[PDB]
RNA sequence: AUGUUAAGUGGAAAAGGAUGUGGGGUUGCACAGACAACUA
RNA sequence: GCACCUCGAUGUCGGCUCGUCGCAUCCUGGGGCUGUAGUCGGUCCCAAGGGUUGGGCUGUUCGCCCAUUAAAGCGGCACG
RNA sequence: GAUAAACGCUGAAAGCAUCUAAGUGUGAAGCCCACCUCAAGAUGAGAUUUCCCAUUUCUUUAAGAAAGUAAGACCCCUGAG
């Protein structure tokens, strides 16, 4: 349905109507644009590609040009596609600007997590030390990794190895203003990734 | 079979349309149609009809039986129709009748709403009585069991919604 | 062997056991090997024998 | 309910019915007397 | 070491066939299939080479299943993680998945080795009347076995 | 060739329980009207 | 109980860390009977998705006690 | 959505009765979906949009060898979200 692809700027604050202070995620969107239309004829279902992000044109090849041709925009940085929209009611040149959204309207957004590198179960699983006097030499290890009989490990044991990096969605998040001429929109709470990082902001699954 | 080899013999209106295995029976409400089986076959000479077996089936006869009182039903209602009949003890409670919406109101902190299909319809005179009509002999049946089911009847006072003539029995609940 | 002459046999309207059984019934003495070697070189011959053994069983 | 390997009529009104491959008692005077094989 | 016939390796022509599966049971179909496939039917049938022609199975939406197969015959799975049994079909595979249920009988009447996987694939099985394959000019098999 | 089983019994287990089905016997009551069902 | 197995070596219990599986079910879900008025209960059937607490005393399991909890399950895994 | 225990509706074998044999329903934190993440090495390797288009000798003309290129990519350098 609703949904537009943005960067995160950073975090700030917020007083409202009544005067309560409120956490806030500022999330910038120039205009995305549509760049193909995907239906059952030709392709088996039903979907919508769209850009964002405006490229300088040494960074860009001959068939991506190519590709943004038809809709005579210049090339991308980031290209996605939204699902469950009734089709219609679009087509390849249109623009989808942050007034799609108003104050009110939960929404689920997504992102990439925060990198972290190579770490160990107990920051990376929750798991518990061993203890720091008494004789002790079990400090910050993964534990047991199994019984005797099956002469062998278990899938799913967990251990040490990279951390972060995953996709991550939040549900039910509210949107608290939207400014038109600064393609801007501001959500309540916190969401996932870096700054500068793609996000992805769409009307809520749950409803 | 003693059922087997009973009589149908159709009243005025009656038109019996021969297809394969389908039978419809059809008369001055309704034309009502089944599905029967080949073992067991059709009859001439209207205002009468038997049914046969070739024997030598392990059973003998339950096939049999079943396909006759299939059609002395069909028979007996689209010439005729059913009647289930409900009551109502429990004071306080009491059914209104609006198209085809039956609205019920029995000790709960909502109404109940149900609405009766294509062949079938209600009858409520009063706060306490309901009537369930129709061709069919089992829709009638299940809507007035559908309907028995929402308060069934207690013991200790017997109220909740009965058919109209289920015998309770009645326990001595201690006074406290 | 066996099996060639089982697949060629089932194509003359027989089996390998009864027409086996047949060819005993009229004294001819060929090995499965040379069995197997008509069946898939000379179906002719293959289809003579298997008509001897056919009418030997008809009895 | 009563269920048990052994199941018996205990009054007079009581019926045997299978309404599968399962053996059941069937009494319409004293609902303590309802019964089922397993 | 004298004369037995031997076959090579693309000297035995393969023809095309076309098998009828409505109210046949499920493994009797399922072993004639599999001699066809394997070349058992051919006198230039050789152990270490292919030689069998391929098979269309259609309307495998109407195989047959006695006694109560159809809901007590159940077909697991294991994912390898612990607790991962995977009960979940019976004869629903008749219904959604028809294919299934025919490639996974034929699958186990096969030798279990490289040939036998290489043979699994001229099977092409539909659960509707129509196949896509006019162009290989296939002709009909009658089962009565 | 002629039958039996519907339980995947065949392809693990007892005391006891049961209008499951096949075969062979012994009898009470039946057209000077039976068992069951409905009036009184 | 026996002595097949291991004597040119197969390291015992509670606790810790990390769990997994069975169901003869401790809580939560659905039911039939009651010597079930209601509020609480007794008992039997179906059900393994998830859950199942911190201290005091003993090396201690086991156990008794204190204060809570929807509940403070019982077994297998070289008595993990 | 299909089910467990349980509860039916219509119904005969067995003139009655009976949830069952033929027909027809309801019904659980459980089962299959619904929510989140990974996934075509799924050798059954799937689909859509866009970009690029021909020298030399012959074993013999053959899915032949070797050479320079297109679209594109990489080596090398400044770095970090
Ligand atoms: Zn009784």
């Amino acid at each position: 349905t609703k949904g537009i692809l943005g960067k995160k700027v950073g975090m700030t604050q917020i007083f409202t109507e009544s005067g309560e202070l409120i956490p806030v995620t500022v999330v910038e969107a120039t205009p995305n644009v549509v760049l193909q239309v995907k239906t059952v004829e030709t392709d088996g279902y039903e979907a919508i590609q769209v850009g964002y992000q405006d490229k300088r044109e040494v960074l860009s090849n001959k068939p991506a040009k190519g590709h943004v041709a038809k809709a005579n925009t210049a090339p991308k940085r980031f290209i996605k596609e939204f699902k469950n929209v009734e089709l219609g009611e679009y087509e390849v040149g249109k623009e989808i600007k942050v007034d799609v959204f108003q104050a009110g309207d939960v929404v689920d957004v997504t992102g990439t997590t925060k990198g972290k590198g190579f770490q160990g179960a107990i920051k990376r699983h929750g798991q518990s030390r061993g203890p720091m006097s008494h004789g002790s030499r079990y400090h910050r290890r993964p534990g047991s990794m199994g019984p005797v009989a099956p002469n062998r490990v278990f899938k799913n044991k967990r251990l040490a190895g990279r951390m972060g990096g995953d996709r991550v969605t939040i549900q039910n998040l509210e949107v608290v203003k939207v400014d038109v001429e600064r393609n801007v929109i501001l959500i309540k709470g916190n969401i996932p990734g870096a700054k500068k990082s793609l996000i992805t902001i769409k009307s809520a699954v749950k409803a | 079979s003693r059922i087997g080899n009973k009589v149908v013999v159709l009243p005025a209106g009656v038109e019996i349309k021969q297809d394969g295995n389908n039978i419809t029976v059809k008369g001055p409400k309704g034309e009502l149609t089944r599905e029967f089986s080949s073992d067991i076959k059709m009859n001439i000479e209207g205002n009468e009809v038997t049914f046969t077996r070739p024997n030598d089936s392990k059973e003998m006869k339950t096939i049999h039986g079943t396909t006759r009182a299939n059609f002395n039903n069909m028979v007996v209602g689209v010439s005729e129709g059913f009647q289930k009949a409900l009551e109502l003890i429990g004071v306080g409670y009491r059914a209104q009748v609006q198209g085809n919406k039956l609205t019920l109101n029995v000790g709960y902190s909502h109404p109940v709403e149900m609405t009766a299909p294509e062949g079938v319809t209600f009858e409520v005179p009063a706060n306490t009585q309901v009537i369930v009509k129709g061709i069919n002999k089992e829709v009638v049946g299940e809507l007035a069991a559908n309907i028995r089911g929402v308060r069934p009847p207690e013991p200790y006072k017997g109220k909740g919604i009965r058919y109209v003539g289920e015998f309770v029995r009645r326990k001595e609940g201690k006074t406290g | 062997w066996i099996a060639r002459i089982n697949a060629a046999a089932r194509m003359n309207g027989l089996s390998y056991s009864k027409l086996m059984h047949g060819l005993k019934l009229a004294e001819i003495d060929i090995n499965r090997k040379m069995l197997a070697d008509l069946a898939v070189n000379d179906a002719a011959a293959f289809t003579a024998l298997a008509e001897q053994a056919k009418d030997a069983l008809s009895k | 309910m009563k269920v048990r390997p052994s199941v018996k009529p205990m009054c007079e009104h009581c019926k045997v019915i299978r309404r599968k491959g399962r053996v059941m008692v069937i009494c319409p005077a004293n609902p303590k007397h309802k019964q089922r094989q397993g | 070491m004298r004369t037995t016939y031997m076959a090579k390796a693309g000297e035995v022509e393969r023809k095309w066939y076309v098998v009828d599966a409505t109210d046949v049971p499920l493994g009797r179909l399922s072993a004639v299939v599999a001699s066809v496939l394997r070349g058992k039917n051919k006198p230039t049938f050789t152990p270490h080479v292919d030689t069998g022609d391929f098979v269309i199975v259609i309307n495998a939406d109407k195989v047959k299943l006695t006694g109560k197969k159809a809901t007590d015959k159940i077909y697991y799975r294991h994912s390898m993680y612990p607790g991962g049994l995977k009960s979940v079909t019976a004869g629903e595979l008749r219904d959604k998945n028809s294919r299934r249920l025919i490639e996974t009988s034929v699958k186990g009447m096969l030798p279990k080795n490289t040939l036998g996987r290489k043979q699994f694939t001229k099977l092409n099985v539909y659960g509707g009347a129509e196949h896509p394959h006019a162009a290989q000019q296939p002709e009909v098999l009658d089962i009565t076995n």
